[PDB]
């Protein structure tokens, strides 16, 4: 069986 | 080193806390800038929360994404419990029997032995109990331990010493209680 | 009765300007595996683990990519505030009780430091050791500092002396930690 990773999300950028 | 240029660190930690097996599961997603946690998702909370002001934008941005929120709420099942089921056999159920030795030693450079050492090494998990016996009778006085040492290679070690000046004929016994053996291990040293 | 609490941690980081990335899993303070970014492969802390489970290292690479981006974003958001160097404490220990002519491993445990960049050298009788040594990746801490293990196999003797030399930006000078077998 496969160990799953938690997916990383991108943070909010600047403007 | 002569590289004095500034360093910038970003850590991301996904903690799966399991209580009573899989009875209670808690997911903690932690974002850390340098040595400071800035934003976290706590499954007991159900949404992102700013830990420092530096992380307030992200918490606002990520909370606006309902797909992300639903997936993170379900991560206690799809991620934590899944990995628990995958790794239970060689982590939670890991049992390694300890090697136990007994030898006389000294507290300082000196011409008589003032210590009986019981070395218990190479075991897993860390929960363990050690008892000393003189001529088949437990000695609870003068027992000193080095504590639980985690070696970093999925093993533990500890020393348990009995402060005594052994006399000719006596038989000391170290007894080790550990979940890897159905009967506690006994090692004898004849003085 | 109730069973003890267990915690599995997916710990990853990215560091600039070193461009260093790391991805690992931890179970109750022990490493399950990490992902070697070079060769792009899953390195299990215990080889036997590979016969029970698997992990696609490609995803870890993807995660590290995202981390890199996020680091840069945060770097600008904090007005380019750098990390504060935290010097480590170093402890030299043995895998087991020492016996003459009985093979053993010297463990140099580097603890409670950040950033995760360190220079570790073994010194046998003052002379540096360059082969046969092993090391772990940077291991996570609850205070978000780091841990590290360095290993040196050796034959114990009363004549030889050992030192662990640890260099870190938080240290005023290289840190020497001594060890000897004396009777």
């Amino acid at each position: 069986t496969q160990l799953k990773r938690a997916l990383t999300g991108i943070a909010v950028e600047q403007d | 080193m002569g590289d004095t240029r500034p360093r910038f660190l970003w850590q991301l930690k996904f903690e799966c806390h399991f209580f009573n097996g899989t009875e209670r599961v808690r997911l903690l997603e932690r974002c850390i800038y340098n040595q400071e946690e800035s934003v976290r998702f706590d499954s007991d909370v159900g949404e992102y929360r700013a830990v420092t002001e530096l992380g307030r934008p992200d918490a606002e941005y990520w909370n606006s994404q309902k797909d992300l929120l639903e997936q993170r709420r379900a991560a206690v099942d799809t991620y934590c419990r899944h990995n628990y089921g995958v790794g239970e056999s060689f982590t939670v159920q890991r049992r390694v029997e300890p090697k136990v030795t007994v030898y006389p030693s000294k507290t300082q450079p000196l011409q008589h032995h003032n210590l009986l050492v019981c070395s218990v090494s190479g075991f897993y998990p860390g929960s363990i109990e050690v008892r000393w016996f003189r001529n088949g009778q437990e000695e609870k006085a003068g027992v000193v331990s080095t504590g639980l040492i985690q070696n970093g290679d999925w093993t533990f070690q500890t020393l348990v010493m009995l402060e005594t000046v052994p006399r000719s004929g006596e038989v000391y016994t170290c007894q080790v209680e550990h979940p890897s053996v159905t009967s506690p291990l006994t090692v004898e040293w004849r003085a | 009765m109730i069973k003890e609490e267990h915690v599995i941690i997916q710990a990853e980081f990215y560091l600039n300007p070193d461009q260093s990335g790391e991805f690992m899993f931890d179970f109750d303070g022990d490493e399950i595996f990490h992902v070697d970014m070079a060769k792009k492969e899953t390195v299990w802390r215990l080889e036997e683990f590979g016969r029970f489970a698997s992990f696609e290292a490609q995803g870890a690479l993807a995660n590290i990519a995202v981390d890199k981006a996020n680091l840069e974003i945060m770097t600008k958001r904090s007005n380019y505030t750098p990390i504060t160097n935290v010097p480590p404490e170093v402890t030299v220990l043995t895998n087991s009780p020492v016996e003459l002519r009985e093979p053993n491993v010297l463990i140099c445990f580097i603890d409670k430091f950040t950033p995760p960049v360190v220079n570790v050298t073994w010194l046998r009788n003052g002379k540096p050791v360059t082969t046969g040594v092993s090391e772990t990746v940077f291991l996570p801490r609850e205070d978000h500092l780091f841990r590290k293990f360095h290993y040196l196999p050796f034959l114990p003797s009363t004549e030889d002396v050992y030192d662990c030399r640890v260099e870190h930006w938080g240290l005023d000078e290289p840190l020497l930690k001594h060890w000897e077998f004396d009777a």
